[PDB]
Formats: structure tokens, sequence, C-alpha cells
């Protein structure tokens, strides 16, 4: 006698932040990523908006 | 880097030593030329040629040691616009008598290192 269903999905995360890294592969191999050396021999100056 | 940075004629009172050959009427490209010019081109070829007034050979000898590491690929080729731009602010913003010494010894060593 089950009735018409529609579904809902979600998921929760905590005690993580969410974490975008500033690399051009998106992984770590190194504190000093590949995009943080690309102003590390004469400063560039750039606005962010997020 | 002589060819990046020097000119090949006046406009900052560079080349004052061929600039009073010319005043002195003995050229090789004849002194008959320099009494057919108009009277802006002889009063600038004569103030330009009793008193100098030299550029800075800083812009010449960061060049020709930046143009002397990407024969050796020390760094990128990509990177010969961007060094030369650290060197002329690493050089300028802790500059002194020694530091302009010790330039040109870059200007020699780092040539023959090639």
């Amino acid at each position: 006698s089950a009735v018409t269903s529609v579904t809902q999905k979600k998921f929760l995360c905590d005690r993580v932040m969410w974490r975008i890294p500033f690399s051009s592969n998106f992984m770590s191999m190194g504190a000093l990523t590949d995009l943080g050396q690309n102003m590390l021999y004469a400063n560039s100056a750039h606005a962010l908006d997020m | 880097a002589a060819l990046q940075s020097q000119p090949s004629g006046i406009n900052s009172s560079d080349d004052w030593t061929q600039a009073m050959q010319r005043i002195m009427a003995l050229t090789t490209r004849n002194p008959e030329a320099f009494r057919q010019q108009p009277q802006a081109n002889r009063l600038s070829a004569i103030l330009e040629a009793v008193v100098p007034s030299r550029s800075n050979p800083t812009h010449e000898k960061v060049l020709a040691i930046v143009n002397a590491l990407v024969e050796n690929k020390a760094i990128r080729g990509d990177e010969a616009g961007l060094v030369y731009n650290a060197l002329l602010e690493r050089v300028a913003r802790y500059n002194s008598t020694n530091v302009q010494t010790n330039l040109d010894r870059m200007v020699t060593d780092v040539r023959e290192a090639v």
C-alpha cells in the first residue's frame, strides 16, 4: 500500500572547513605552491574577488 | 646587450665622443655633409658635443648579466624580462658605491662563464 514517493538527498560535513588549494593540479606537493612562485621573483598586485 | 640598451644616435647625449668629431669637421662620411643641415641639427650636435650628459650604464650592465644567464640555461627564456626587474630593484633599492663597483664584476665574470 506504498505511496508515490520523491527522493531527498543531502550530506553533512562537520569539523572540516572547505578547502581550495592554490595549485594548478589542486594538490599540495610543497608548502610553497607552484602559483605562489609566480609572484616570487618580482612583485605583482591584483585584486581578488570571491 | 649593447644592441638593446645603447642607441644608434643622439637623443640623450649618448655617443658624445663621435659627436665631437662632427664639429671638428673631419668625419669620414664627409665633413661637407655637416655644413649642409638645418639650424636645428647643428645646434644639437654642438650642444651634445661640448657638454656631455651621459645616461646610466645600469640598464646595459644588468642586461649583460641576464643575457648571460639564458645562455647557461640557469633561468628560462621567459624569465629574461622578469629577472631584469628583480636586479633593477635589488641593486637599486640597496644601492651604494660598492654595489655599483661589484655590478661591473659581473660584466666580465658572468660573460665568460657562458
